[PDB]
């Protein structure tokens, strides 16, 4: 099978420089064209640039152009993608791309892509590790209707993503919301995740947070109560 | 270390090797060939290889039946010695003169241009190569795998079509004895009907083609008018040029429906009335020769149908003509196509 | 540089529906268009190329058309695996360009949310800041307004919202609106109210509380 | 562009610059964009148009680099922009076929011609009185001073075609 294996999530800082792979296999690597593909956080797709790695011709989309460099070993059947000096703006997601191998010869009216890399998460920000301060969202007489009560954990301040909420260990997973997290003025994150549970088992149940964020090795478990 | 290079080559044979201003040498029997780490140009039309093959096919052909009468289209009428003893179709393969090498481009996807080709293959001499002559449809050729695949004309719409081997195509003409000299059967075997779909369907996979996609739609088409090696399909037969009437064929094997045809052509068969001439148009130069009456016997020919030659020819997406097309040297461009002439340097 | 418009940006539709969508080029790119899906969290994923061809394995109720700027792509019977987001890219023109996306969502009756709202917990008043959260649950379409209201004051640029994917079993939306303020200012105020709008509401619903109750 | 004038039932021969690499194939097609001639190796193709079987080309000067079309018996619906095409080099050529026909009596000097045209007429009679017009040149009562033979000449902006026509009365 063809596969196209990138590195891993990357975090960087405005100014810094870094390179980031993806490794084939499953076919002549030296033979096809390899692109590098960028998604903004909630956005469309831009095509970046490409190269043939069996003679280095590469090219790059105009808007692109002198910002980045795309190279490629054939020794490794790598293809490298690398900023000299990253900004904030460049925070996205970022695919490894090989155009459709049986064209013929025509690469250049059969310029799409057929396998894609799993996808690469570059960050980029002025932040600095930091774990998330976990607050409750008690349930009250304004957060419950028709003996259906909502409550919920306010995971704050956290940087870089991502962070991981479970409801009692597990047990708890029907009417559950994590939210997707939000980046604030601050430069850091937030999140919350809410549950609806029945009213009559606010006494009895106890319901507790499951927050992790690996980046900084922070686990949090926060119990929420009434009142 | 290598440039493009435009040289004159030097063939070789395994039996006999005069004709006209072409001399082979005997062949060295060693076909291998070395995977190279490079990227490479190549180009079936734009190629000293093919082209190189088409003149001593040439050759080849006007010393192989023996004319009586060469009229070229200048006014010159040149007499020759003239026999029925004739020379079959040879084989040949071409080699690289020292101080030079052969390329090859060793890729399914290699399609007659290809700008880029990085399985390439190296060797001092090529395969061996199918000189016969003919139109509409190649005969005993080397190229036939088991798959369909084009090569098109980088720049033109100019195609030739190599027909799968699955299909087993063949076909077998025959012109009785008699004790009816100048007329004869051209029978077509194998999976004709399976073999043109699957050509359709490859045209329409094809980056070039912007035609319609319904196959009903894909037609093979007998030019309208022209010479009669245009008109007719034109092949030989024990030293005779027979020339075949293909509208039954093509009314079987695309299952035409032929009630707007006048009654004689409206038949659908695998078999194809062919007549012998005496006076042809010659392929590569403007002219006629005359070569002498059909000889005496029983003649019969059985041979492989590995290609078909064709323009592709569409002007919206509505209809697309794959007319059949008399330009013979199509075929050794598919021989020889994927060959590149480099000097080692 | 060509451009691709994709229409319409979203669109709601039910298992076996007959479904189409749209992509127009700014110029001419013959019949070289390729059509993607991508799922949250995934990577695009190819279906067609050359505007009518199916990349091998794709099944047989995806279709496309079309040819110099109109391009149609067509799912004959939605499934269930089919509800995702879907790119048009020419791909003969250097540089190469997508659409900008048609996501392709459940449809079901529209469903008014439930809304409740959260102070601010007093560990977090203890640390300086307060953070009123307010909750939309369940609704559907995902379309909605949530204003803050500080003592009858509408608030602005001091609110952030996130919204869920939408539900696989109940195909409806939620969304969290979250007001964040100085300890100072939040005790400078009593009534804190989120005022949501919504199509399945006929009136606008507030949601309020009074500091410290 | 370049324009070609011919006259009603006879032959006109249109010529393309046939000088490229060799086995580079030729065609002249019409303006609706279907072959009528083309060269495959050394053999004339005709094409689908049924304006094929009134078409030639001349072989001999295809040595020194000549692709002609040449149009017998020509019909006033042969006027066309046709087009000489070798690997998308086209070269085009306006063909325009007009004819003049005719019927104390009157005179009606009629002109035929396709749709699009302009034409205009310059006759002149044996006893040397010119005339001219449009469509039709007309003299109403016939003076027999001027049975003969008519020298006229049609024309189309710049270019032009001379007539004969034989009356008596
Ligand atoms: C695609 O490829 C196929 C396959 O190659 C081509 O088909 C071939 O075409 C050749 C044409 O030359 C056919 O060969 C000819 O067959 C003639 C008829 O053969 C039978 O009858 C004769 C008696 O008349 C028998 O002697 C034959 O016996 C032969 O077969 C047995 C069994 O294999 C052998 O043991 C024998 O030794 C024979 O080989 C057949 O029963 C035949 O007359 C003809 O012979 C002349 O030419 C050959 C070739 O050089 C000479 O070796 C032979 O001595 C004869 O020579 C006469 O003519 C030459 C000049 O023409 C003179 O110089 C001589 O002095 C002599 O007078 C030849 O063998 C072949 O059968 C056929 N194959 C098939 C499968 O159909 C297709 O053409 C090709 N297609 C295209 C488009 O190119
Ligand atoms: C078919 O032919 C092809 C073509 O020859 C062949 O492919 C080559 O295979 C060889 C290995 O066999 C490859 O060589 C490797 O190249 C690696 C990449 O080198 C580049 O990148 C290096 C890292 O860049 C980072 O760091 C630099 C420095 O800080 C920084 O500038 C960059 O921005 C980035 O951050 C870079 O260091 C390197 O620069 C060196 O080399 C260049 C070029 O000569 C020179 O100009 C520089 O001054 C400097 O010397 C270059 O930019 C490389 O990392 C790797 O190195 C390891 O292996 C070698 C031995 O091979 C060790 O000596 C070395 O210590 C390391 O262990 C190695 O050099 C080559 O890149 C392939 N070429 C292509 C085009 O793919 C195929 O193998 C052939 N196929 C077959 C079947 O034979
Ligand atoms: C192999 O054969 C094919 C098929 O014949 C042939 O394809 C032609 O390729 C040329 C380019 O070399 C194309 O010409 C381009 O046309 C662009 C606009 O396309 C629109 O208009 C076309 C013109 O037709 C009009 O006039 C005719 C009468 O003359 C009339 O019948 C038509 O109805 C129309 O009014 C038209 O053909 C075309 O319609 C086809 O294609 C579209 C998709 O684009 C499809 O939707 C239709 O169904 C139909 O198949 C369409 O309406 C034009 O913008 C472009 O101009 C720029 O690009 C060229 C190319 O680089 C530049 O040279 C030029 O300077 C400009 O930059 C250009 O004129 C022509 O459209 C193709 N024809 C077809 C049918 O596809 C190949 O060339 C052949 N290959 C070789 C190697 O010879
Ligand atoms: C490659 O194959 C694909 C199919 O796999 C094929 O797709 C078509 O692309 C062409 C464009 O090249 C489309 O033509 C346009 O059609 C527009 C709308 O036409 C409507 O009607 C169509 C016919 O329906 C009637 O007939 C059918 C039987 O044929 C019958 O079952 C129906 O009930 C009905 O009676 C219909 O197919 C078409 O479908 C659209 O909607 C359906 C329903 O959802 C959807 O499934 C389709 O995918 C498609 O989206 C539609 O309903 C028409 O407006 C448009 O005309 C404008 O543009 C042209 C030029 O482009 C102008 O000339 C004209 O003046 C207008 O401005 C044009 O006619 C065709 O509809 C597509 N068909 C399908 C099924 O997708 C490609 O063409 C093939 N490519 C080649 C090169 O052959
Ligand atoms: C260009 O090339 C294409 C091939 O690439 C070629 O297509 C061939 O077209 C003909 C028709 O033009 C096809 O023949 C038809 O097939 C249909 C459908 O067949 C199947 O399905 C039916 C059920 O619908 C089954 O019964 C059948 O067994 C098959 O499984 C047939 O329905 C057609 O039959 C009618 O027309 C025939 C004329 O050829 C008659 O012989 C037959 O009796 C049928 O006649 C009746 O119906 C007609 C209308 O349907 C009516 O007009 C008549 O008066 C009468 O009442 C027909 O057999 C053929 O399959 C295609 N071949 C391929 C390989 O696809 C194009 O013809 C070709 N174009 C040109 C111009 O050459
Ligand atoms: C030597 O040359 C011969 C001649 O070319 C060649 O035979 C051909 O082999 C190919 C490949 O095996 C055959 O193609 C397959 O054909 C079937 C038949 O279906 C078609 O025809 C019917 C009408 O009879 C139509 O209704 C139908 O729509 C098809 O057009 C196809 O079903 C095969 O498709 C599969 O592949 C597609 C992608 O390529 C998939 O989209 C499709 O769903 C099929 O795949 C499914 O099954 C896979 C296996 O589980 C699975 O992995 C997929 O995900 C998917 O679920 C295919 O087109 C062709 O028919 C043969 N032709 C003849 C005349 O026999 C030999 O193979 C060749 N030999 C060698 C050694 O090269
Ligand atoms: C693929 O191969 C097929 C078959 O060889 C080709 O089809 C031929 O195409 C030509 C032109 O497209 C056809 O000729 C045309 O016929 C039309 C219909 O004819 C009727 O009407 C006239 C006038 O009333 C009658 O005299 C006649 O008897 C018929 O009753 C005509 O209307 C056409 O004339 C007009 O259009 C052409 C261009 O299309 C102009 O040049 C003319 O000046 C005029 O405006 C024309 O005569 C022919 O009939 C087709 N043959 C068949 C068997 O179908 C395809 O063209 C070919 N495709 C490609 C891409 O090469
Ligand atoms: C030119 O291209 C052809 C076609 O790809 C090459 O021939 C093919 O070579 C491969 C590799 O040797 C053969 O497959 C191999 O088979 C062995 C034995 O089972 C297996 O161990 C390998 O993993 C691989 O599957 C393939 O059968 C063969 N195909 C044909 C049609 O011969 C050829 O080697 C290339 N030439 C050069 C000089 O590179
Ligand atoms: C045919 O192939 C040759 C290469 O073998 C091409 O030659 C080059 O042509 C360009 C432009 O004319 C020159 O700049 C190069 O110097 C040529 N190289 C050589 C080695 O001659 C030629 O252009 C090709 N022809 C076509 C029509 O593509
Ligand atoms: C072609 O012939 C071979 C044997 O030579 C046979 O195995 C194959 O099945 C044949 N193909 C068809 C389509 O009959
Ligand atoms: C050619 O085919 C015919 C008919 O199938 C057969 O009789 C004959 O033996 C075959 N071989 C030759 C050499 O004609």
């Amino acid at each position: 099978e063809v596969q196209l294996v990138q590195s891993g999530t990357e975090v960087k800082r405005p100014g810094e420089s870094l390179t980031i792979s993806c490794k084939t296999s499953g076919y002549s690597f030296s033979g096809t064209w390899i692109s590098w593909v960028r998604q903004m956080p909630g956005k469309g797709l831009e095509w970046m640039g490409s190269i043939y790695p069996g003679d280095s011709d590469t090219r790059y989309h105009p808007s692109f152009q002198g910002h980045v460099t795309i190279s490629a070993d054939r020794s490794v059947s790598t293809t490298y993608l690398q900023w000299s000096s990253l900004k904030a703006s460049d925070t996205a997601t970022y695919y490894c791309a090989r155009s459709y191998e049986d064209n013929y010869g025509y690469y250049d009216l059969f310029f799409f892509f057929d396998y894609w890399g799993q996808g690469a998460l570059v960050t980029v920000s002025s932040a600095s590790t930091k774990g998330p301060s976990v607050f409750p969202l008690a349930p009250s007489s304004k957060s419950t209707s028709g003996g259906t009560a909502a409550l919920g954990c306010l995971v704050k301040d956290y940087f870089p993503e991502p962070v991981t909420v479970s409801w009692n260990s597990g047990a708890l997973t029907s009417g559950v919301h994590t939210f997707p997290a939000v980046l604030q003025s601050s430069g850091l994150y937030s999140l919350s995740s809410v549950v609806t549970v029945p009213s009559s088992s606010l006494g009895t149940q106890t319901y507790i947070c499951n927050v992790n964020h690996k980046p900084s090795n922070t686990k949090v478990d926060k119990r929420v109560e009434p009142k | 270390a290598w440039r493009n290079a435009t040289i004159p080559l030097f063939c070789a044979t395994k039996n006999r090797d005069t004709w006209g201003t072409t001399q082979c040498l005997p062949d060295n029997g060693d076909y291998s060939e070395v995977a190279l780490n490079v990227t490479e140009s190549f180009d079936a039309w734009n190629n000293t290889v093919t082209e190189q093959a088409i003149e001593d096919v040439w050759q080849l052909f006007e010393t192989s039946i023996k004319p009586c009468v060469k009229l070229s289209g200048s006014g010159s009428v040149i007499q020759e010695s003239c026999d029925k003893h004739y020379w079959d179709a040879i084989r040949f393969r071409y080699c690289a003169p020292p101080g030079y090498a052969l390329l090859r481009c060793n890729d399914t996807n290699y399609s007659g241009f290809m700008p880029k080709c990085s399985k390439v293959v190296v060797s001092s001499c090529t395969r061996m190569m199918e000189t016969q002559t003919s139109t509409w449809f190649g005969f005993n050729g080397t190229r036939a795998e088991n798959r369909t695949y084009i090569y098109w004309h980088g720049r033109d719409n100019r195609t030739i079509i190599s027909l799968n081997k699955y299909y087993n195509l063949t076909m077998k003409c025959r012109r009785p004895g008699g004790s009816r000299p100048k007329q004869a059967w051209c029978w077509f075997g194998g999976k004709w009907k399976d073999a043109i779909k699957e050509v359709k369907q490859t045209i329409v996979k094809h980056p070039r083609y912007t035609g319609t996609n319904n196959t009903d739609k894909i037609n093979l088409t007998a030019p309208g008018g022209g010479d009669p090696e245009v008109t007719f399909m034109w092949t030989n037969c024990r030293g005779e040029f027979l020339y075949c009437k293909m509208n039954w064929f093509l009314n079987w094997v695309e299952d035409r429906n032929t009630a707007n045809q006048k009654p004689k052509e409206q038949h659908k068969r695998n078999y194809v009335p062919c007549h012998i001439r005496q006076i042809i148009n010659t392929w590569h130069k403007v002219g006629k020769n005359v070569y002498l009456p059909p000889r005496e016997g029983d003649l019969t020919c059985n041979s492989t149908v590995t290609s078909l030659i064709a323009n592709i020819d569409w002007i919206d997406g509505n209809q697309t003509n794959i007319t059949m097309s008399a330009e013979v040297a199509e075929l050794y461009r598919l021989e020889l196509g994927d060959y590149k002439l480099v000097e080692i340097t | 540089d060509i451009q691709m418009t994709q229409s319409p940006s979203s669109l709601s539709a039910s298992v076996g529906d007959r479904v189409t969508i749209t992509c127009r080029a700014s110029q001419g790119i013959s019949t070289y268009l390729a059509w993607y899906q991508q799922k949250p969290g995934k990577a695009p994923k190819l279906l067609i190329y050359k505007a009518y061809l199916l990349q091998n394995g794709v099944p047989s109720r995806f279709s496309g058309g079309g040819s110099g700027t109109d391009f149609t792509l067509t799912i004959s019977s939605l499934q269930p695996e089919d509800f995702a987001t879907y790119y048009c890219q020419q791909h003969n023109n250097n540089p190469y360009t997508f659409g900008q996306g048609t996501k392709v969502e459940i449809k079901r009756t529209v469903a008014a949310p439930s809304v409740f709202i959260f102070p601010p917990s007093d560990e977090q008043l203890k640390s300086g800041t307060a953070s009123v959260v307010c909750l939309l649950n369940n609704f559907y379409p995902r379309e909605a307004k949530v204003q803050w209201k500080v003592d009858n004051a509408l608030q602005s640029g001091n609110s952030q919202e996130s919204v869920t994917e939408q539900d696989s079993k109940d195909s409806t939306y939620s969304l969290s609106s979250t007001l964040t303020l100085s300890k100072a200012d939040y005790e400078k105020h009593k009534v804190y109210a989120c005022e949501v709008t919504h199509q399945g509401l006929s009136s606008p619903v507030t949601k309020s509380f009074n500091r410290g109750e | 562009k370049k324009v070609v004038l011919g006259k009603k039932g006879d032959t006109v021969e249109l010529t393309c610059n046939a000088s490229q690499k060799k086995n580079t194939q030729f065609h002249w097609k019409n303006s609706n964009q279907i072959k009528i001639l083309g060269i495959q190796g050394s053999f004339l193709t005709k094409g689908p148009s049924k304006l094929s079987d009134r078409a030639d080309s001349r072989k001999s000067l295809w040595d020194q680099g000549q692709f002609s079309m040449i149009i017998k018996n020509l019909k006033i619906e042969d006027s066309d922009t046709y087009i000489c095409e070798v690997e998308n080099k086209k070269e085009e050529v306006e063909l325009l076929v007009f004819g003049l026909t005719a019927n104390g009596q009157s005179l009606t000097l009629t002109l035929e011609s396709p749709p699009g045209s302009s034409p205009s007429v310059k006759c002149r009679s044996p006893g040397g009185k010119n005339i001219q017009g449009g469509r039709t040149i007309s003299v109403p009562q016939l003076e027999r001073q001027d049975s003969g033979t008519w020298t006229c000449t049609v024309s189309q902006d710049q270019k032009t075609v001379e007539f004969k026509i034989d009356i008596v009365v």
